[PDB]
RNA sequence: GGAUACUGC
DNA sequence: TCACGCAGTATCCTGT
C-alpha cells in the first residue's frame, strides 16, 4: 500500500485546477524488474494565511485608536462574521501560532502571535492589504500552491517520498504508466538515505528548412538518442547512447530520387520515412510516448526547436500534442513569453536540458554555438550544412542519408558534451541544496536557488517569510596601483570566501542588523545567536572546503579533477548570489541595507591589512577587494614563501573566522591598469624546483572583442616580455614579430578565420536604435534578412570589416564572413586590422616597457608614423 | 587666429551666451556637456582651427588636475567630429539661436543655452549691471526681455555695447554676432 | 551628455 | 513570467 517512488519534477496550474500539484518521477516494479514513469496527484493543498493582531482596538481606521485590548478570540470573531462573510468563505479552520518576522515590512514586531487561518483553494482569495479592526495586516494571500506543499512538507530537492493509502484514478490523467492520488498533503513525507535511480535520457537534433512564403520553419528530419539507464550519482555511461531512432520526411514539394528505398534497405532499418510532415510529427510523438524519456536535451531547445515543434504540431493539427509532455491537456500553451515558460509548459512533468544555458552557467567560452562547443568541450571538428544545401540535398539518396547522418552526429555531440559536464548530477546537487525544482534549475539563474534556500531555512525556524513579488549602494575597493613591470616575486595574499566570511563573523542578517526604511546600519551586537542567512553560508562554505581537500587528493584523474573545479566554482557562485540577493531590486528578500554594510566591512578589512602591511616595512602596489599584492624585492624563493607564512599569520591573529592565503607567486608581473595584469604564476614541485605558468587577468588578449590575429600577437609580446632575456633582445624579437605580421596581412597570407570579431546581443536586432553604427547589430540584421536560423538576444555574432568602395566609417562596413566568401566586391581592410586592432592592444601593452612606444610599434607594422 | 586673442574677443565680440560660457571655463576649467558642445561648435564658427581647438581645450583642461592623455583618450574625438573629422563626417554647423533656445534647457550646474532666456530677470539685471551698461541700457534690456524676444535684447545688448544706434543687421546666429562686431572693430 | 561591448572582484 | 551585486576599461556618435 505504501507508495515509494523517487519524485523528479512537479506541476501546477494554477487557474485550471486550484490546489493540485502534480509530482512525477520513477517507481520500482517487480513485474517488469525495472523502473517505470509514475505520476502522483496531491489534491487539497489548502490556502493558509496569518492575522497580525493589532494592539488596541481601531474603529475601522476611522475613530483610530479606542483602547479596548485585542486577543486572538477577537481577530476570530471579526474574520468569522464580516471577512468570511464579504469575500464569500464558506468552510475554514482557524488555530493560534506564535511566530518570528524580520523583514521589510514596518510596524511588524519581531515575534507575534498570529491567527492562522486554512481554507480550501477554491474559494476567492483575500486582498494583500485587507485591513480590519482587530488585525493589521495579512501574510499569505498569493502564495503558490507548490510552494506551500515543499515548504509544510519539508521537500528539497528530487528524493524519495512514501506515500499512505494512495487511491487509483477514475479516469486517465497522465501518459505515465503507474498513477496515484494523494487527498491530503500530510500523507507524503520524504525518506532518507537511499540512492537516486536510473533516469531515461533523450537527446534530440532537428534540422528543417524554412518555407519561404509561410515563412514559417519546416520539419524535414529529426534524431534522437535514447539511453535508459542514465546515473545521477555516477559517471557517465560509456558509450552515452544505448539506442536511437531516425525520421525523415519528404518536402511538400520535392521527391526522392528514386533511390531512397534502396538507401534506406542497404544502410539500417532504425530510419522510418514518411511522406508529409503530419506521420513525421506523429510517428515522433508516439516515440517519445513509448520511450518516456525523464531528461530531453538538445540546444537551443527552448528557443528553436520545442517552439518549431509546437509550432508545427499546431499547423498540422497532429492529434494527441499532449504526447509531448506527461499530462493529457486539451489546450495547448499559449505560443510566448518570456525565456521558455511556454515551452516548458508544453512538455510539463519532463525535465528539459539546454547545453546552450548550462554551457553558459558553467564555462566560458568565446562562443556559444554548437560548433565552438563542441570544439572547446569534445575538441572535435564539427561539419556545418549550408542552410540552402539541405532543399537541394533531395536529389540523390547519398546526399539525403548524409543530412541523416550529419543530424545523428549532432545529437551524439549534444549528448557528450552534456555527460561531460555533468550538467545532470551537478544540477542535482544544486537542487539538492536549494531545494527548488530541477527544471527551473537547469533552466539557468540564479535568483530562485537563493530564494528557495532562504525560505526553506526561514519556515524550519518557525517565521513568516514574505510575501512574493507581484549602482545603487558602495561596494569594494580597488586600491590604487603602482603600474610598471616588476622582475622579482609577488606576493599575492587573497581572503578566503570574504563577503561570506564576513557574513560569519560579524553576524550579518535580517534578525541582527536594525534596518530602517541610504546609511549604514551599524553592525550587530556580539550578545545575540548566529542568525539564520549566516548558518546557510557557514554550510555552503563547508561544502565548498570539502570539495576542495578532494581536489587536492594526490595522483588524481584529469578529467575528474577537472569536474571537482567546476562545481567548487558552482558552490562558490552559489554562496556569492547568497549575497548578491541582498541587493537585488526584484528579489524577494531585498535588504539593501544588509548588503551596503557587507561592502563596508570588505573595505574596511581591506584598508586595516593594507595599513598592516606597510607597518611590516613592506611594499603594497595593488589589491582588489579582498586581495593585497606585495613586492618581496627578493629573489629567494623560499625566504618569500617565509615572508608569505609570517604575514599571513599576523593578519590572522585579529580575525576568528576570516582568513588569508597565498592565492599566488608571481615570478614576473606587468601591471598595466586597474584589474589587467599579466604575471608569470610559480607552482613548486619539490626541492626548491618551480614550474612557470603564464597567467593573465584583464588584457585585451583575453577578451572576445578582439580579432585573433591581434590577441596572438600580444601573447607573444608578453611572452617575451615576461622572460629573462635581455631587455635589448626583448625589445629586437618584438620588433621582428611586429614586422612579420605586417607582411603576412599585406600579402593577405593570414587566414580569414584569424580576422573576425565577436560580439553578443544584448537586446533584440531590431530594438537598437543604431542599426548603421553599431556593426554587430547590422550583421545580425543581415542574418535575419537571409534564409537561414535567426540571431536573438544573447546570441553571439562574429563578422569582418572590409572594403566596398563605400568610403563610409569602419563602423558601418561590417560584413559576415561567408559574405565575404560569396561577394566579389568585398576584400578585407588590411589597413584597418592593422591600424586599429593591432597597434592599440600591443601599445597597452607595451606601455610601461622602455624603449618600446606607439610611434615605434606603427612603424614596424608599416603604418605611417606621423598621426600616431 | 591665436588662442592668446581669444580671451580678448571675449571681452567684446562674443555674445553673452559665450561670455557666460567661457566666464565658466576659466573659473573651473571643466565644462559640462551642453557647454562643450555649445562652445566648441561657436569656436569652430569664429575660425579656431582642428589644430588650434585642440591645443586650446588641451590645454584649458588639463589645468583641472586630469590626466594628459585622459584628454586625448576621451575629448579628442568629440572635439574631431565637431569639425566634421569622424563618424558620419559631417561639417556640422555651428548652432543657431533658435537651436540654442530650444536645445536642452540648461539646469543646475550648467551655463549652456540663451542667458536672456535662461537666466531669471534679477540675474539678468545683476549681470547688465555688472558690464557697466547705462540704467536706461539695462532697463530696455529687461523691458525686451519681459516681452520674450530675447533676439531683440541681444540686437540691443550689441547696440549699446558698440555704441551704434541701430545695429543693422537680423541678429539669428552667435557667429553673426561676432563676425559684426568684428567688422566694426577692425 | 548618450550609446555598445566584457573583464575583474 | 523573468532577471545575483558593484568597480573598471575600451570604442563610438551628436542634421533635419
Ligand atoms: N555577487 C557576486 N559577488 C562576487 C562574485 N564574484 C566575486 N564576488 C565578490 C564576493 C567575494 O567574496 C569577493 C572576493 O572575490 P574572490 O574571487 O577572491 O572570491 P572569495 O574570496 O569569496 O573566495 P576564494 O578566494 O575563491 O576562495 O568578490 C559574483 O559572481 N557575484
Ligand atoms: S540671442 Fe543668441 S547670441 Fe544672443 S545671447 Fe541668446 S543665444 Fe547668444
Ligand atoms: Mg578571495
Ligand atoms: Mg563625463
Amino acid at each position: 500500500q505504501v507508495f515509494r517512488f523517487y519524485w523528479l519534477d512537479a506541476y501546477e496550474d494554477q487557474y485550471s485546477q486550484p490546489g493540485v500539484v502534480y509530482l512525477f518521477g520513477k517507481v520500482w516494479i517487480e513485474s517488469a524488474d525495472a523502473y517505470v514513469s509514475c505520476c502522483v496527484s496531491v489534491k487539497n493543498i489548502e490556502r493558509t494565511v496569518y492575522l497580525l493582531p493589532r494592539e488596541n482596538r481601531v474603529q475601522l481606521s476611522t475613530g483610530k485608536d479606542t483602547g479596548a485590548p485585542v486577543s486572538m478570540m477577537h481577530v476570530y470573531q471579526e474574520f468569522n462574521e464580516a471577512v468570511a462573510e464579504k469575500y464569500k468563505i464558506m468552510k475554514f479552520k482557524s488555530k493560534k501560532v506564535d511566530k518570528d518576522y524580520a523583514f521589510e515590512i514596518p510596524d511588524v514586531p519581531a515575534s507575534s502571535e498570529y491567527l492562522e487561518v486554512r481554507y480550501s483553494a477554491d474559494s476567492p482569495q483575500l486582498p494583500q492589504d485587507l485591513k480590519g479592526e482587530t488585525f493589521s495586516h495579512v501574510f499569505g494571500t498569493n502564495t503558490s500552491s507548490l510552494e506551500l506543499f515543499l515548504l509544510s512538507r519539508k521537500i528539497k530537492g528530487p528524493s524519495w517520498l512514501e506515500i499512505k493509502s494512495p487511491q487509483l484514478s477514475s479516469q486517465p490523467m497522465s501518459w505515465c504508466k503507474v498513477e496515484a492520488v494523494v487527498t491530503r498533503p500530510d500523507q507524503v513525507s520524504v525518506v532518507k538515505d537511499l540512492a537516486p535511480p536510473p533516469v531515461v535520457v533523450l537527446s534530440l537534433s532537428m534540422k528543417t528548412v524554412q518555407n519561404a512564403k509561410t515563412h514559417q520553419n519546416e520539419i524535414v528530419a529529426i534524431a534522437a538518442l535514447v539511453h535508459h539507464t542514465f546515473p545521477l550519482d555516477k559517471a557517465p555511461p560509456q558509450p552515452p547512447f544505448q539506442t536511437h531512432f531516425c525520421v525523415l520526411s519528404k518536402l511538400n514539394d520535392c521527391i526522392f530520387p528514386y533511390d531512397y528505398n534502396e538507401a534506406v534497405k542497404q544502410k539500417n532499418a532504425n530510419i522510418e520515412i514518411a511522406l508529409t510532415e503530419r506521420t513525421l510529427l506523429g510517428f515522433f510523438l508516439a516515440k517519445i510516448h513509448k520511450i518516456d524519456p525523464d531528461v530531453i536535451v538538445g540546444h537551443d531547445i527552448y528557443g528553436f526547436d520545442l517552439e518549431v515543434l509546437l509550432q508545427r504540431i499546431n499547423s498540422c493539427k497532429v492529434p494527441f500534442w499532449s504526447k509531448i509532455g506527461r499530462l493529457r491537456r486539451s489546450v495547448m500553451p499559449k505560443l510566448g513569453g518570456r525565456s521558455g515558460f511556454a515551452e516548458r509548459n508544453a512538455a510539463c512533468g519532463r525535465i528539459i536540458c539546454d547545453i546552450e544555458i548550462s554551457a553558459k552557467e558553467l564555462i566560458r567560452c568565446k562562443s556559444y554555438h554548437l560548433s565552438e562547443l563542441v570544439h572547446q568541450i569534445l575538441k572535435a571538428e564539427r561539419v556545418v550544412i549550408p542552410p540552402e544545401n539541405i532543399r537541394n540535398a533531395y536529389n540523390d539518396s547519398v546526399h539525403l542519408l548524409y543530412m541523416l547522418e550529419n543530424t545523428w552526429i549532432d545529437a551524439k555531440f549534444i549528448l557528450q558534451i552534456m555527460c561531460e559536464l555533468n550538467v545532470l548530477p551537478l544540477a542535482l546537487q544544486i537542487t539538492n541544496i536549494a531545494g527548488n525544482v530541477m527544471s527551473r534549475t537547469l533552466m539557468g539563474g540564479r535568483s530562485e536557488r537563493n530564494e528557495y534556500l532562504l525560505l526553506h531555512a526561514f519556515t524550519e525556524n518557525n517565521f513568516i517569510v514574505p510575501d512574493k513579488p507581484v549602482a545603487a549602494y558602495a561596494g569594494g575597493l580597488v586600491l590604487e596601483p603602482k603600474v610598471g613591470f616588476y622582475d622579482k616575486f609577488i606576493l599575492l595574499l587573497d581572503f578566503n570566501s570574504l563577503y561570506p566570511s564576513i557574513i560569519q563573523e560579524y553576524n550579518i542578517c535580517f534578525t541582527t542588523v536594525h534596518r530602517e526604511a541610504d546609511e549604514i546600519p551599524e553592525l550587530p551586537h556580539s550578545d545575540l545567536e548566529m542568525g539564520i542567512l549566516p548558518r546557510e553560508i557557514r554550510k555552503l562554505v563547508e561544502r565548498r572546503r570539502h570539495v576542495k581537500q578532494l581536489m587536492k587528493q594526490p595522483d588524481l584523474n584529469p578529467d575528474l579533477y577537472l569536474q571537482y573545479d567546476i562545481r567548487q566554482k558552482a558552490l562558490k557562485l552559489t554562496a556569492n548570489s547568497m549575497y548578491g540577493c541582498l541587493g537585488f531590486s526584484y528579489s524577494r528578500f531585498y535588504a539593501k541595507p544588509l548588503a551596503a554594510l557587507v561592502t563596508h566591512q570588505g573595505r574596511e578589512i581591506l584598508l586595516h591589512t593594507k595599513e598592516m602591511v606597510q607597518k611590516m616595512n613592506l611594499e603594497v602596489i595593488y589589491g582588489d577587494t579582498d586581495s593585497i599584492m606585495i613586492n618581496t624585492n627578493c629573489n629567494n624563493l623560499e625566504e618569500v614563501f617565509k615572508l608569505g607564512n609570517r604575514v599571513k599569520s599576523e593578519i590572522n591573529k585579529s580575525y576568528k573566522l576570516l582568513e588569508i592565503d597565498i592565492d599566488g607567486i608571481f615570478k614576473s608581473l606587468l601591471l598595466l591598469k586597474k584589474k589587467k595584469y599579466a604575471a608569470l604564476t610559480v607552482e613548486p614541485t619539490g626541492d626548491g624546483k618551480y614550474v612557470t605558468k603564464q597567467e593573465l587577468k584583464g588584457l585585451d588578449i583575453v577578451r572576445r572583442d578582439w580579432c585573433e590575429l591581434a590577441k596572438q600577437a600580444g601573447n607573444y609580446v608578453i611572452s617575451q616580455i615576461l622572460s629573462d632575456q635581455p631587455r635589448d633582445s626583448i625589445v629586437e624579437n618584438i620588433q621582428k614579430k611586429l614586422t612579420e605580421i605586417g607582411e603576412n596581412v599585406t600579402n593577405g597570407t593570414v587566414p580569414i578565420t584569424q580576422y573576425e570579431i565577436n560580439k553578443a546581443l544584448t537586446k533584440d536586432p531590431q530594438d537598437y536604435p543604431d542599426k548603421k553604427s553599431l556593426p554587430h547589430v547590422h550583421v545580425a540584421l543581415w542574418i535575419n534578412s537571409q534564409g537561414g536560423r535567426k540571431v536573438k538576444a544573447g546570441d553571439t555574432i562574429s563578422y569582418v570589416i572590409c572594403q566596398d568602395g563605400s568610403n563610409l566609417s569602419a563602423s558601418q562596413r561590417a560584413y559576415a564572413q561567408e559574405q565575404l566568401q560569396k561577394q566579389e566586391n568585398l576584400s578585407i581592410d588590411t589597413q584597418y586590422y592593422l591600424s586599429q586592432q593591432v597597434h592599440p592592444v600591443v601599445a597597452r601593452i607595451c606601455e610601461p616597457i622602455d624603449g618600446i612606444d606607439s610611434a615605434l610599434i606603427a612603424m614596424w607594422l608599416g603604418l605611417d608614423p606621423s598621426q600616431f | 587666429i591665436s588662442l592668446e586673442q581669444i580671451d580678448g574677443f571675449a571681452a567684446k565680440s562674443f555674445p553673452l551666451c559665450m561670455r557666460q560660457l567661457h566666464k565658466s571655463l576659466r573659473e573651473n576649467h571643466h565644462l559640462r556637456h551642453g557647454g562643450r558642445m555649445q562652445y566648441g561648435l561657436f569656436l569652430k564658427g569664429i575660425g579656431l582651427t582642428l589644430e588650434q581647438a585642440l591645443q586650446f581645450w588641451r590645454l584649458e583642461f588639463t589645468k583641472g588636475k586630469v590626466d594628459s592623455e585622459k584628454f586625448d583618450k576621451v575629448y579628442a574625438y568629440s572635439i574631431r567630429h565637431n569639425y566634421g573629422k569622424e563618424g558620419k563626417r559631417t561639417d556640422y554647423t555651428p548652432y543657431s539661436c533658435m537651436k540654442v533656445i530650444l536645445s536642452n534647457p540648461p539646469s543646475q550646474g550648467d551655463y549652456h543655452g540663451c542667458p536672456f532666456r535662461h537666466s531669471d530677470p534679477e540675474l539678468l539685471k545683476q549681470k547688465l549691471q555688472s558690464f557697466k551698461v547705462p540704467s536706461s541700457g539695462i532697463n530696455q534690456i529687461l523691458e525686451l526681455v519681459k516681452g520674450m524676444h530675447y533676439q531683440l535684447a541681444c540686437q540691443k545688448y550689441f547696440e549699446l555695447t558698440h555704441s551704434v544706434d541701430d545695429c543693422g543687421f537680423s541678429l539669428n546666429h552667435p557667429n553673426q554676432y561676432f563676425a559684426e562686431s568684428q567688422k566694426l572693430l577692425t
